[PDB]
């Protein structure tokens, strides 16, 4: 119970956690509002909206007023990726412009 | 011939070739991957120390050549600051990216229920 | 050409860690200790 | 005499080589061990005495030891070992940035994603209303 139970809640939790946490990845020091402002009229905006609350969740650690399991999220990432098509091969073209 | 050992990029007084990669490195790198990693640069398989097969092969002023190894060596730390300050702005890159991507799933998770309510009204 | 969508996507991953901007450039603690290893050999 | 014996690990008055030792060995060493081994202490190569030779110091011209620690060949040595330790850095963090700046080109959805969210939200519209 205190450990292989806990420890498997640990992954568990750790698996709602956004990419970024579980990569370890790097994240801001503070939630900039600059960046965060949108015209609240596209697609982009809402997603930006809650990419706010990812960022607080990380960040500051104010979780959101709801999360979604990762069962749900990864059938959501899926419908992204069945969507998506024509994503730019690394070259050395994107080397020149990348470096400009 | 010139030679260009694939780890520095850079010509190589004493060009090597390795058996499980074939690509041509300079004796003395290769080995302190070798000695360090334990594998091949390119191809990630096993690699050791026997494995490297040898490929064959006036100055102008000691001020002059101490200068060149000045600029030299500014140039060669420029590269390694550089890679740095790229690395970072592409893990930066990745974590928004990322950061887009969860945040995408979490709308299409809220619409994707909302869109029930239709069928329950 | 796919520097329009570099430049969108970098800019806004600026601005993101726009707070970090002033920080130097992180030197990983792969390649920090992989050089202190080469050093003590 | 400044010189150690690999074998005997005391320093030396009678150094001696031969073409298949590397280690040095006493004369008064080597002569017995041929006798009883015959043999090459460290590479067990057979020995004979016309292989050994003798080392002597001070001889005309010999050049005075550089002790200061400085050298020129010293520092163009650990010159070359920066150089490589910066390249095999250099590599690392290329190899680094070049699987970082792949995925983050793999993963650019954002333009698609979009697109199904724009819609997700037209059919939710209608849904909203077809009710």
């Amino acid at each position: 119970n205190k450990a292989k139970r806990n420890a498997e809640n640990r992954v568990r939790n750790m698996k709602m956690r956004s990419q970024v946490i579980q990569r370890s990845l790097p994240k801001p020091t503070k939630v900039n509002e600059q960046a965060t402002r949108a015209t609240n009229s596209s697609a982009d905006d809402m997603v930006k909206a809650e990419m706010s609350k990812l960022l607080a969740w990380d960040v500051d650690n104010k979780p959101p007023s709801v999360i979604y399991s990762r069962e749900e999220l990864d059938a959501a990432a899926d419908l992204i990726k069945q969507e998506a098509e024509s994503g730019p091969e690394l070259n050395s073209l994107m080397w020149k412009v990348v470096e400009q | 011939m010139s030679f260009v050992c694939g780890i520095s990029g850079e010509l190589t007084e004493d060009p090597v070739v390795s058996q499980v990669s074939g690509h041509i490195f300079d004796r003395r790198l290769i080995v302190k991957f070798i000695a360090e990693n334990g594998t091949d640069p390119i191809s990630h398989g096993e690699l050791s120390e026997d494995q490297l097969v040898s490929l064959k092969s006036s100055g102008t002023s000691i001020p002059s050549l101490l200068k060149m190894l000045q600029d030299e060596w500014d140039t060669v730390m420029l590269n390694s600051f550089s890679l740095r300050q790229q690395l970072q702005i592409a893990r930066q890159e990745l974590s928004h990216s990322l950061y887009q991507h969860d945040a995408a799933c979490r709308v299409i998770s809220r619409l994707s229920k909302e869109l029930t309510a239709a069928r329950e009204a | 050409a796919l520097l329009n969508q570099v430049f969108k996507s970098l800019k806004r991953a600026q601005d993101l860690f726009y707070h970090d901007y002033a920080q130097p450039p992180p030197m990983p603690e792969e390649n920090d200790s992989l050089i202190r290893s080469m050093k003590r050999k």
